[PDB]
RNA sequence: GCUACCUAAGAACAGCUAAAAGAGCACACCCGUCUAUGUAGCAAAAUAGUGGGAAGAUUUAUAGGUAGAGGCGACAAACCUA
RNA sequence: GCCUGUUUACCAAAAACAUCACCUCUAGCAUCACCAGUAUUAGAGGCACCGCCU
RNA sequence: UUAAUUUAUUAAUGCAAACACCUGCAUUAAAAAUUUCGGUUGGGGCG
């Protein structure tokens, strides 16, 4: 095994890393309403109530 | 005064030998700062007219900071030793 | 080059090395008495 | 360290004093202040910052002639030799201080503002708000130790009681008894800034030295580092 | 005595309009401390009908004593806050003669070594928004640490947009707010972003109709919506 | 007593060219670019040639100072008795 | 790389270090350094002579 | 060094203590100090 690497990836949290996919393709899917896609999925989860 | 105490206990030494101290004895925690204990009054016999005090042979507890620092240097006062009271005393009974 | 770093001055041996400077603190004397200790023929320099 | 400072003179002169280089070294030994050392063999010549010094056995305004203006190696301001009664002293030269001159110091606050003629010394209170002054003194007698370098020009900006706000030239202002003496105009060799060292070499004539490691602590010199709070630790750095 | 008094204030600038309106003033205020006190207030450089403005709005400044406010005075010209620039201190928070000497040190000591502040923008702060003496410690950190590392802002841009003005509350609703709608990216190490953010004058300067028409570009429903919901996140957290 | 830096008070710098120079060529002097030799060597860093500076931020004698987590450092992790 | 200079005594003399120039930050002050000085000053850091455009 | 543990020491403040200076106790910093670098697997990885 090679210790020693030139460079090294920036190693991202996953949840950061969601986000970037979901940036990068999601954006393009809904064009301006990725923006309130974004915002309501980093919000609170509205919950309904099954009786 | 700085009052400490030992964290570790020091083995009995005896009676007439001395108790043998090792480097955990000289570890202390701080029970008490004497300075930090609420002030207390001095007893002094008044010799002179003082104003809202007394005038003269009345025991009085004035703060120390005043009984130090006016009174007794002055001669103002006295301290209330038994000899200073049983002398006020016999200048008392002969009045 | 090197090897020659002693370059003798008796002015210098004896402001560095002196009885007088070994006196001058607590720490000499205690030098000359260790070199009196063991015995030391020359107990300064 | 055998160091005994070379200040040790007790009696004003006006020999220049042969002064001994520090190298930036304390009286330990050590280095206490970097880039100092060498430099050109300079003399001190003791400078009067009290310019209302009357004389001994009198009082009162006196007026002095200014026998000549001389550059100081120790000084950016040049100084005058200057000379009353029976006396000589170095006094800094103001900026258009020239040698035959008649320089007044007076201790008078009129009741009305004294015209202003560079170079003479009053107290505060006798100046016109807003005239340009130097050698400036912090207390009543105590001596001149503001606006002392060339070309340096404090102002007189208010007058209130017995207390004056003075701008030093740093645009800082001061608040100084109006008993105290101040000098008129700016300080001389108003060029000091337009002058080009040229070289490393005049640098090391002046006495300065390169020199590293002036830090001393572990790690050398440190910037300044803000260090986050527990919130924004997340945020610290973000990888791109 | 009135004789001398009046003759000082007939000096120093003061009209008689204004000389009667400060006498009047006077809640059993000595004459020799309303001198004093308007002798270091013009001392500090302020004209004479600031000075009569603020006695008028506050005249308990009339009853500090000398002393403390001598040493006020001159902490206040130390922090350069003299001629003009106290005007407008003493007109946005006419209390700092009153507050005592740590509060401002502290404040100005959290500015300067916690905050890595300039002598000139600290004096810049305290000339544009006094408000941040009254602000609290720890506070007035967490909101310069929000601005630097979540949001990015360096001093120059704080100072030069008065972040420091507005309130915590206020830039996390909108800051957070255009982070999650992804208009606003944190700079990354390098001090790099994908997109160029919005300017701090468009993001806080500005009224909630353009923030949101503009930099948003939302609906306001939708922003009473997050702001609710960041203070239900907020006490939460707490 | 080496070496790094500094203090005090000293000293040296031919000749030519140029004119008051961190100037040119180049001795003394200081250094150590390149090559060869040497590699238990003449030498625990030298020799020969070649080369850089050579009136300067120069070189250098004398005495003094700074001491080990310290000093000193035109930062090479350099030097502080191989 | 502006330059002359400095450096790894004993494998590196260099583009590295310094350097005049410039910028930034800190400091309103005396009797042991800075300094027998005082903002045209002093300390620290960065950058690199200089000059022209954005 | 945003590894762990400390703040003895200084610098600030605060509280007591003596009526500028100083002692004790806290808090925050600066400066530092002490100590550690688990194991098995993986040559072109990002475990
Ligand atoms: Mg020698
Ligand atoms: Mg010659
Ligand atoms: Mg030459
Ligand atoms: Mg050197
Ligand atoms: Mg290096
Ligand atoms: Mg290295
Ligand atoms: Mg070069
Ligand atoms: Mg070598
Ligand atoms: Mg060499
Ligand atoms: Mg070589």
């Amino acid at each position: 095994y090679k210790k020693k690497w030139a460079a090294t990836e920036p190693k991202f949290p996953a949840v950061r890393l969601a986000l970037q996919n979901f940036d990068m393709t999601y954006s393009v899917q809904f064009g301006d309403l990725w923006p309130s896609i974004r915002v309501s999925l980093l919000s609170e989860q509205k919950y309904g109530a099954l009786v | 005064t700085v009052i400490v105490e030992r964290w570790w206990k020091v083995p009995l030494a005896g009676e007439g030998r001395k108790p043998r101290l090792h480097r955990r004895h000289r570890v202390y925690k701080l029970v008490e700062d004497t300075k930090h204990r609420p002030k207390e009054n001095l007893e002094l016999i008044l010799t002179q007219s003082v104003e809202n005090v007394g005038v003269r042979g009345d025991l009085v507890s004035v703060k120390k900071s005043l009984g130090r620092n006016r009174l007794l240097p002055q001669g103002l006062a006295v301290y209330a030793s038994p000899e200073n009271k049983k002398l006020f005393e016999e200048e008392k009974l002969l009045r | 080059a090197r090897g020659n770093e002693y370059q003798p001055s008796n002015i210098k041996r004896k402001n560095k090395h002196g009885w007088v400077r070994r006196l001058s603190t607590p720490a000499g004397v205690q030098v000359i008495l260790r070199r009196m200790l063991k015995g030391r023929k020359s107990l300064s320099h | 360290a055998n160091f005994v400072s070379w200040k040790s003179r007790t009696k004003y002169t006006i020999t220049p004093v042969k002064m001994r280089k520090s190298g930036g070294r304390d009286h330990t030994g050590r280095i206490r202040v970097h880039g100092i050392g060498g430099g050109h063999k300079q003399r001190y010549r003791m400078i009067d910052f009290l310019r209302f010094r009357p004389e001994e056995t009198k009082s009162g305004p006196f007026e002095e002639k200014v026998i000549q203006v001389r550059y100081d190696p120790c000084r950016s301001a040049d100084i005058a030799l200057v000379a009353g009664g029976s006396r000589k002293r170095w006094i800094i030269a103001t900026e258009n201080m020239q040698a035959g001159d008649t320089i007044l110091n007076s201790n008078h606050i009129g009741r009305m503002a004294v015209a202003a003629r560079e170079g003479d010394a009053h107290p505060l209170g006798a100046l016109p708000v807003g005239t340009l002054i130097n050698n400036v003194e912090s207390e009543p007698g105590r001596g001149a130790q503001y606006i002392r370098a060339a070309g340096t020009c404090g102002v007189l900006l208010r007058k209130v009681n017995g207390t004056a706000i003075i701008q030093l030239p740093s645009k800082r202002q001061m608040q100084v008894l109006e008993t105290c003496v101040a000098t008129v105009g700016r300080v001389s060799n108003v060029d000091h800034n337009k002058r080009v060292i040229g070289k490393a070499g005049r640098n090391r004539w002046l006495g300065k030295r390169p020199n590293s490691g002036r830090w001393h602590r572990k790690g050398g010199w440190a910037g300044r580092k803000i260090r986050p709070l527990p919130p924004m630790k997340s945020y610290v750095k973000l990888p791109s | 005595e009135l004789e001398r008094v009046m003759s000082s204030l007939l000096d120093m600038g003061f009209s008689n309009a204004h000389i009667n309106e400060l006498l009047s003033v006077r809640r059993g205020a000595s004459l020799q401390q309303l001198l004093d006190i308007i002798s270091e207030f013009i001392l500090l450089g302020l004209n004479p009908e600031p000075v009569c403005v603020v006695l008028k709005k506050s005249p308990q400044l009339l009853k500090l004593p000398i002393m403390q406010m001598r040493k006020r005075s001159s902490y206040l010209q130390k922090l350069g806050l003299g001629e003009g620039k106290l005007k407008r201190v003493l007109y946005c928070c006419p209390e700092i003669f009153t507050m005592r000497q740590q509060d401002i040190n502290d404040t100005v000591r959290l500015l300067k070594e916690k905050c890595l502040f300039t002598v000139q923008q600290v004096t810049k702060i305290l000339h544009s928004c006094p408000s941040v003496l009254r602000e609290d410690l720890g506070q007035l950190e967490y909101k310069f640490q929000y601005a630097y590392f979540r949001m990015g802002i360096k001093h120059p841009d704080i100072v030069k947009s008065e972040y420091l003005q507005y309130s915590l509350t206020k830039i996390k609703q909108r800051h957070i707010y255009l982070e999650r709608l992804g208009r606003y990216q944190t700079p990354d190490k390098k001090g790099q972003t994908q997109i160029p953010n919005p300017l701090l004058k468009d993001i806080l300067r500005v009224s909630e109709a353009e923030f949101l028409a503009r930099t948003a570009c939302t609906s306001v429903e939708e922003f009473q919506v997050f702001k609710k919901l960041l203070a239900r996140e907020e006490e939460e957290s707490e």
